[PDB]
C-alpha cells in the first residue's frame, strides 16, 4: 500500500 | 516548451510520459494561473494553517515563469487537469507525479502552489454551491496538516499528498466538524458519503463523531441536493477487528466501530496490505527498523507485537446509515 485512491 | 523537454528537465520518471502527454493536449488554464507572492501568500498560507515555518519557506521559493519554465508549464497544466473536474466526483483522484527534490524547494512544495493556484476556483464553486465560507475554509485548512505531516515523515518541507488534495480542490470533500465526507459512489453508481478522518482535530470523541454524522445529509441534501446519499462508507486499518485484541473499552476507535457493518469478507491471514497503512499512521513510517519506533502508546505497542507475532493488519470496508 501506501499510495491512496479512491479509483 | 514540450512534454518531453518538460519530463527531462524536472527528472521526471519514463512513466510520467503519458500524463504529460495528456497535460500537454490539455493545455493552460482559460483563466491564467495566479500565483499568491508575499504577504498575500502570508495569509493565505495562515488562513490555511500551513506552520509558519513552511509557509515562510514557500513563499521564498515560490517559482517564475522565467526562471522556472518546466515548472511553469507543468503548473498552468496541472491546475487546469484538476478545474476541469471541478464537482465531478465520478473522475479519478489524479494530482499529477511528485516532483524530484534534486529540483530544490520549488519542487518540494511544487503542489502546494497548484493547491494555492487552485483557492479562488474552488472559493468560487462553494459560493455557488452555497456552502458558507466557515465550512469552505475549515475543508481547505487540511492542506496545513499535510504540509506539517511532510515535515515530519521525511524531515524537510514538502506536500506529496496531491492526490488527496484533488477532493478539497474539486469541491468534493467538505469537512463538517471532526469527520470528513466525500460526494461518492459504489460499483453500481448509488450514491453515498466517503467518510475520511483528518488528523487534526483531538481524539475521536463520540460525541464529536456524532456531531458529525447528523451534519452530513442536511449539508449535502441542500447544497447537492440532486445526490441523495443515505449511508456512510469507510475503508480503514481503523475497522479492522483485529485491534480489539490490543485496545481497550475506552478507545474511542473500539467504541466507535460498533456502530459499523462491514461489507467485506474476513481478510486472509497472510494478505500483507493492510500494514503500510496501519504504519503509515500510526508511525508516518517510512522503511526505518520497527525496533526503532516509539511504543509510547497502546496502539503504537499493538501495531508492532502484532507484527512481530507474524500477523497482519488489514483495511476493513464498512458502512453507517446517515441520520
Ligand atoms: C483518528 C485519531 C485522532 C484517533 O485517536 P483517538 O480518538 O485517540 O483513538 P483511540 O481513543 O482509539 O486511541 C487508543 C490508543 O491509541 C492511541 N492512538 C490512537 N491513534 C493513534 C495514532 N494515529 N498514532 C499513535 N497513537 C494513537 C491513543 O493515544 C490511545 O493510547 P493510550 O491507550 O495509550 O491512551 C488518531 O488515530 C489519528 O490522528 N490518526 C491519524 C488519522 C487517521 O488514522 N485517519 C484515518 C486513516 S484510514
Ligand atoms: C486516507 O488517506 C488520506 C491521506 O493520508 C487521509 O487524509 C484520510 O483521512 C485517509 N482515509 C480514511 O480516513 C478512511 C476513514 C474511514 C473511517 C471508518 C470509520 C472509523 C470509525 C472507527
Ligand atoms: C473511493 O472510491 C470508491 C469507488 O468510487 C468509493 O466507493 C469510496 O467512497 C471512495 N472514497 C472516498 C473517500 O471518496
Ligand atoms: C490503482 O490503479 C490505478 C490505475 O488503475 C493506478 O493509477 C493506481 O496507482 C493504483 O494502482
Amino acid at each position: 500500500x501506501y499510495x491512496x485512491x479512491y479509483x | 516548451m514540450d512534454p518531453e523537454t518538460v519530463r527531462i528537465a524536472l527528472g521526471l520518471e519514463e512513466r510520467t510520459a503519458a500524463w504529460l502527454t495528456e497535460l500537454d493536449e490539455l493545455g493552460p488554464p482559460a483563466e491564467p494561473v495566479r500565483l499568491p507572492r508575499g504577504e498575500e501568500a502570508r495569509d493565505l498560507l495562515r488562513r490555511l494553517e500551513v506552520p509558519e515555518l513552511d509557509a515562510e519557506e514557500i513563499v521564498a521559493a515560490a517559482p517564475d515563469p522565467d526562471r522556472d519554465p518546466a515548472l511553469w508549464w507543468l503548473l498552468e497544466r496541472t491546475h487546469h487537469a484538476i478545474v476541469r473536474h471541478m464537482g465531478d466526483h465520478r473522475a479519478k483522484p489524479r494530482g499529477g507525479p511528485p516532483l524530484p527534490y534534486e529540483g530544490g524547494a520549488a519542487a518540494r512544495y511544487f503542489h502546494v502552489y497548484v493547491f494555492l493556484a487552485t483557492v479562488p476556483a474552488v472559493r468560487r464553486f462553494h459560493a455557488e454551491r452555497g456552502i458558507p465560507d466557515e465550512v469552505g475554509w475549515e475543508t481547505l485548512t487540511q492542506l496545513g496538516e499535510l504540509v506539517a505531516i511532510h515535515r515530519r515523515k521525511y524531515g524537510q518541507g514538502g506536500m506529496n499528498m496531491q492526490w488527496w488534495t484533488t477532493y478539497h480542490l474539486r469541491g468534493i470533500l467538505y469537512r463538517l466538524g471532526r469527520l470528513q465526507f466525500s460526494l461518492a459512489t459504489g460499483k453500481d453508481g448509488t450514491p453515498h458519503l466517503g467518510l475520511a478522518v483528518p488528523e487534526w482535530g483531538g481524539p475521536l470523541l463520540p460525541k464529536a463523531y456524532d456531531e458529525s454524522l447528523h451534519r452530513a445529509r442536511p449539508f449535502f441534501d441542500r447544497h447537492f441536493p440532486e445526490h441523495g446519499a443515505r449511508v456512510a462508507w469507510g475503508s480503514s486499518w481503523m475497522l479492522d477487528p483485529q485491534l480489539e485484541e490490543y485496545l481497550t473499552e475506552d478507545s474511542n476507535i473500539i467504541q466507535l466501530a460498533r456502530f459499523w457493518t462491514l461489507t467485506d469478507s474476513a481478510p486472509e491471514p497472510g494478505n500483507a496490505d493492510g500494514d503500510s497503512s496501519i504504519l503509515e499512521f500510526v508511525f508516518r513510517y517510512n522503511g526505518q527498523p520497527l525496533d526503532e519506533l516509539p511504543q509510547r502508546s497502546s496502539l503504537e505497542r499493538a501495531v508492532i507485537a502484532h507484527l512481530k507475532a507474524g500477523r497482519h493488519w488489514h483495511m476493513r470496508t464498512g458502512f453507517v446509515k446517515l441520520p
